[PDB]
């Protein structure tokens, strides 16, 4: 279960 | 004064040492006002916070003294970065004002309020959070102005708190001045003007927490009073026990409202607002709603803690004691500030405490 690396802030 | 220089932002003039070229307003607050730029030696664009009114009065100083202190004594992969703090007068006699430099995040986490999510990145998120808390909190230090407007994130998906202007320890006495504390996430403890511990960090975690998951605001009072109106039909009216907790005077006030029974938190929160559940345990909706109904609790006696919370089904999925149990931050114990020291006094422990550092 990782750890997430992208956040789509836009 | 040969290396800083004025640029035009708002109504008011903003001094910084030349290398800070490029500044863009992003954030007025009774705090101070901040802009971004880009720093031409780190090459990488940073935050600049200028002070709002430095000692203004007993209160400014004892915030303005405590943030810096705080910002330096504090390191954490998760609590905002500080990479300078510097001021444009040369003598305490001109000693005017200090801006402070921060690293600078993407967004907000009101930008974040602003849009769906999956079980994974939200529950990490609070994760991270937590973990900033458990930090400040380690060495006795509160926040009690967790707002989304005070947490940062990136697209590589981290977090890290800010302001610490508030920022100070055990609430000896009810919070005198939480005018301060903004309203909608003000702690009932706060509200009724009882006496803050630890936790009421917790309880602003969990406005924050709903906020993402109504997308609104949990808690949206019309006054300073009207607040606890809201806490109340939401959640529902405090047992005896606590009510015999209140200051003889805040008591009958808060015995007289109309009686709530309030609605259970599978109600306030219901599954179709909660990420897309998958097969799995460990991140569901049911749990994100256990943690969320164990931080909206009226009583802070019986309200989680960061420790519990950091060890909850919902957040626990990715603890590292790196990051959980990292080393307390260590103040030199400046905080003897509690004695509010003249303003010049004051105005000593600030320009010099800015200087060196």
């Amino acid at each position: 279960p990782k750890r997430p690396t992208t956040l789509n802030l836009f | 004064d040969n290396n800083f220089y004025s640029v035009e932002i708002g109504d008011s003039t903003f001094t910084v040492l030349k290398r800070y070229q490029n500044l863009k307003p992003i954030g007025s607050g009774a705090q101070g006002i901040v802009c971004a730029a880009y720093d031409a030696i780190l090459e990488r664009n940073v935050a600049i916070k200028k002070l709002s009114r430095p000692f203004q009065n007993q209160t400014h100083a004892k915030r303005a003294y405590r943030e810096l202190v705080l910002m330096k004594c504090v390191n954490h992969k998760n609590i905002i970065g500080l990479l300078n703090v510097f001021t444009p007068q040369k003598s305490l006699e001109e000693f005017q004002d200090v801006y402070i430099v921060m690293e600078l995040m993407d967004a907000n986490l009101c930008q974040v309020i602003q849009m769906e999510l999956d079980h994974e990145r939200m529950s990490y998120l609070l994760y991270q959070m937590l973990c900033g808390i458990k930090h400040l909190h380690s060495a006795g230090i509160i926040h009690r102005d967790l707002k989304p407007s005070n947490i940062v994130v990136k697209s590589d998906c981290t977090l890290k708190i800010l302001d610490f202007g508030l920022a100070r320890t055990a609430g000896t006495s009810f919070m005198m001045e939480p005018e301060v504390v903004t309203r909608y996430y003000r702690a009932p403890e706060v509200i009724l003007g009882m006496g803050y511990k630890e936790n009421v960090d917790i309880w602003s975690v969990g406005c924050i927490m709903g906020e993402m998951v109504c997308h609104k605001i949990l808690f949206p009072g019309r006054d300073y009073i009207d607040q606890w109106n809201k806490v109340i039909e939401q959640l529902g009216t405090p047992c005896p026990a606590f009510m015999k907790k209140l200051q003889p005077t805040v008591r009958n006030y808060v015995e007289n409202r109309p009686k709530y029974a309030g609605y259970s938190f599978e109600k306030l929160f219901p599954d179709v607002l909660f990420p897309a559940d998958s097969e799995h345990n460990k991140l569901k909706a049911s749990q994100a709603r256990d943690l969320l109904s164990k931080m909206l609790v009226i009583d802070a006696s019986k309200r989680i803690s960061v420790d519990e919370a950091l060890q909850h089904p919902y957040i626990n999925v990715w603890y590292d004691p790196s990051e959980a149990e990292a080393p307390p931050p260590k103040i030199p114990d400046k905080q003897l500030d509690e004695r509010e020291h003249t303003i010049e006094e004051w105005k000593e422990l600030i320009y010099k405490e800015v200087m060196d550092l």
